[PDB]
């Protein structure tokens, strides 16, 4: 690594097909209760104009 | 019927259409179900009319 010009910094690299470990923290995902959809239907609609 | 409050909606759209005159009645409503229902048949006897 520290082999040319200005010497570099060395880390190594575990391959996909292989951890095997590394520390694996279990995830619960969370979000507010209660999700619903509306359809409002447009007052004062037109031909020229939509609101 | 089918009714929305406060964000989450769908309260009630399974009950029958009886059921809501239980949990009304709950509260004295007073009127039989035959008259909330509310129709009413009366056949007539003489030949050979409709109902």
């Amino acid at each position: 690594m520290s082999n040319s010009a200005i010497p570099l910094n060395v880390v190594a690299v575990q391959e996909p097909r292989l951890e095997l470990n590394n520390e694996r923290t279990w995830v619960v995902v969370k979000g507010g209760q209660q999700v619903t959809y509306y359809p409002f239907p447009s007052t004062s609609f037109s031909s020229n104009q939509f609101n | 019927l089918n009714l929305t409050w406060n964000n989450q909606q769908g309260i009630l759209s399974g009950a029958s259409s009886q059921n809501l005159y239980d949990f009304s009645v709950q509260n004295g409503y007073n009127k039989t179900w035959s008259e909330f229902n509310g129709v009413t048949q009366q056949f007539n006897g003489v030949s050979g009319q409709p109902t």
